[PDB]
């Protein structure tokens, strides 16, 4: 039981925003330019980190 | 020739809607929207007076021969604010966002327009469709939220009189971008000619509220639990 | 990081199947959108009160912009502007009106002013694009062209996304007006627009375009043309907006007439609908893994 | 020109009813939420420029 509850809320925990518009890196990079996916791809970075 | 009686009744688990437009299966799913709580406090009108329409509107009616037809939203609905206006007769339904010179008691000749508007104003939006109104219990609920009008209807045999002890989910029927204020609406009536006639409804109102849903293996809602009635509720949500 | 390995078995990088093809598939729709009626109308609306037009179901083609008008500002938000030509949108909401040339640096979320505060607000989540460019050549009158106004004054500040209309006498005193000359004044002021005018108060045309995303199905997105369709392949797919990769194949899930999608447990996309043709699809990943090289010594 | 402003009441409509300012700006604060803080002491700079 313990090792299926970790292993699900690890899977779950990626669907988290963290203060980004998307939790998806997909529409990130299709709708916006170098510059400024990065300040948006840095947060996602840091909470599955 | 109208006359109007209020009651007070129980609702019981009545109005469930499905929320979005996601397939799910065999899954249980908390959910946050405005819901009608369960063994809440609903109106119930026998047979026309104008109600609020704070955030959302759940209507259930009974009658037969058709004789409720539609219904009119609004803010000031006499001169100066575009009101809707839907419409439900043998073959089609009319939906009208137009300025309408509203009468003073509005109701359908049986079939001239004279008898709720007097003349209709400057307006764009316009909509026709197959008729929602399709011993038989009709469920609706209506909601308005940030510019789009949204109604979900359903339709059940009954047997008894009073509100069925069951659960049925309401299914989306329609979604459009109108983008207005409303504030009260009112009930339209078709009286044959002024004989009098008898009519039955009931009047809820939606709240925010935290739901647990039940799909079953098909992607139906089959139960659900409101997780601020009792402490058996929360635990339940909780767990 | 050694030249020299001892006997074991050791755990060194990933496998995964490659994509083989692409794979797009839009609704059918031919009908172009009225982006160019909304322009070029020979009248446009005073700022106090703008136009608003609805715009869905139709094909945006951006490049009538193009060759529309060398702008002298096209500013977008959310989404970078060379992109726009291959997104999905559920609606778009075009706003026109015409302001003096120096007021566009006004027209942006978080910006407060006279007309940023009285006239036009905007949202702090704005998502869509704004262009303003000069019409001094159509609009302007050699005697001075009045028949443009903007309010002037207003009792409270404005939400975003609100329009007024009502016509009154602002009070500036502490007794009412009843009156005009006594401290009270009109919100409504007709601007003047001529010639001699030079570059900062000739009149600019400005229209603002606002996209939103999460919600209906797409409708206005047509641009781009589709293609075949195929299973049991890796392919990289892309339903009306909905990107990914992996394998399709045939599903049998009993989807009511009004769901699209379909997700699981852990909340993730495994099944879709064809658009063109209503048929239930199921979506796979592709194939990956760990490698692991097993050595005696190197001895 | 430096003045200095403390022990009074004060009240932030006047400045309203005074003149349709140009420019606005407030940094710490937002602007609406002045009519209600307490501070120490007021420091008021006044000049003319272009
Ligand atoms: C509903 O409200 C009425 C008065 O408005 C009250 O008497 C009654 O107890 C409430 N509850 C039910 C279940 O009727
Ligand atoms: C019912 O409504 C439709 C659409 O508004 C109309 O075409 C038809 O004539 C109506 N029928 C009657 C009997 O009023
Ligand atoms: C409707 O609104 C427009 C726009 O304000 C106005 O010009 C017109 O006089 C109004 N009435 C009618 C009947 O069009
Ligand atoms: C789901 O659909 C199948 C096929 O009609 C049916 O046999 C089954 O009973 C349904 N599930 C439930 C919970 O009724
Ligand atoms: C708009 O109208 C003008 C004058 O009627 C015309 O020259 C122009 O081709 C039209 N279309 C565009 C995109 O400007
Ligand atoms: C807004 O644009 C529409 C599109 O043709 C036009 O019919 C209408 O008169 C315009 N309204 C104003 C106030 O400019
Ligand atoms: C559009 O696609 C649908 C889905 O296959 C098809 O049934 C319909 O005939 C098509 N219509 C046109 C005009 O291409």
């Amino acid at each position: 039981n313990h090792n299926a509850q970790a292993l699900n809320t690890l899977v779950k925990q990626l669907s988290s925003k963290f203060g980004a518009i998307s939790s998806v890196l997909n529409d990130i990079l299709s709708r916006l330019d170098p510059p400024e996916a990065e300040v948006q791809i840095d947060r996602l970075i840091t909470g599955r980190l | 020739l109208i006359t109007t009686t209020q009651s007070y009744t129980n609702s019981f688990t009545r109005g469930v809607y499905y929320p979005d437009k996601v397939f799910r299966s065999s899954v249980l799913h908390l959910t946050q929207d405005l819901f009608l709580p369960f063994f809440s406090n609903v109106t119930w009108f026998h047979a026309n007076p104008v109600l609020p329409f704070n955030d959302g509107v759940y209507f259930a009616s009974t009658e037969k021969s058709n004789i409720i037809r539609g219904w009119i939203f609004g803010t000031t609905l006499d001169s100066k604010t575009q009101s809707l206006l839907i419409v439900n007769n043998a073959t089609n339904v009319f939906i009208k966002v137009c300025e309408f010179q509203f009468c003073n008691d509005p109701f359908l000749d049986v079939e001239s327009e004279s008898g709720v508007y007097s003349s209709a104003n400057n307006c764009t939006f316009e909509y026709v469709s197959q008729p929602f109104l399709m011993k038989n219990l009709r469920e609706f609920v209506f909601k308005n939220i940030d510019g789009y009008f949204k109604i979900y209807s359903k339709h059940t045999p009954i047997i008894g009189r009073d509100f069925p002890q069951g659960f049925s989910a309401l299914e989306p029927l329609v979604d459009l971008p109108i983008g207005i204020n409303i504030t009260r609406f009112q009930t339209l009536l078709a009286l044959n000619r002024w004989t009098a006639g008898a009519a039955d409804y009931y009047v809820g109102y939606l709240q925010p509220r935290t739901f647990l849903l039940k799909y079953n293996e098909n992607g139906t809602i089959t139960d659900a639990v409101d997780c601020a009635l009792d402490p058996l509720s929360e635990t339940k949500c909780t767990l | 990081k050694s030249f020299t390995v001892e006997k074991g078995i050791y755990q060194t990088s990933n496998f995964r199947v490659q994509p083989t093809e692409s794979i797009v598939r839009f609704p059918n729709v031919t009908n172009l959108c009225p982006f160019h009626e909304v322009f070029n109308a020979t009248r446009f609306a005073s700022v106090y009160a703008w136009n608003r037009t609805r715009i869905s179901n139709c094909v945006a083609d951006y490049s009538v912009l193009y060759n529309f008008a060398p702008f002298f500002a096209f500013k977008c938000y959310g989404v970078s502007p060379t992109k726009l030509n291959d997104l999905c949108f559920t609606n778009v909401y075009a706003d026109s009106f015409v302001i003096k040339g120096n007021e566009v640096s006004q027209i942006a979320p978080g910006q407060t002013g006279n007309i940023a505060d009285y006239n036009y607000k905007l949202p702090d989540d704005f998502t869509g694009c704004v262009i303003a460019w000069n019409s001094n050549k159509l609009d302007s009158k050699h005697s001075g062209n009045y028949d443009y106004w903007y309010r002037l004054f207003r009792k409270s500040k404005l939400k975003p996304f609100e329009r007024d209309i009502s016509t009154e006498i602002y009070q500036a005193g502490n007794k009412p007006c009843k009156g005009k000359g006594p401290n009270c004044y009109f919100p409504l002021q007709s601007y003047g627009f001529r010639p001699t005018y030079g570059v900062g108060h000739q009149p600019y045309r400005v229209v603002v375009l606002s996209f939103e995303l999460l919600h209906a199905p797409a409708t206005v997105c047509g641009p781009k043309k589709s293609t075949n369709l195929v299973k049991n392949k890796c392919v990289n797919f892309n339903f009306n907006g909905l990107t990914g990769t992996g394998v399709l194949t045939k599903s049998n899930k009993k989807f009511l007439p009004f769901q699209q999608f379909g997700r699981d447990i852990v909340d993730t996309t495994d099944a879709v609908r064809d658009p063109q043709t209503l048929e239930i699809l199921d979506i796979t990943p592709c194939s990956f893994g760990g490698v692991s090289v097993i050595t005696p010594g190197t001895n």
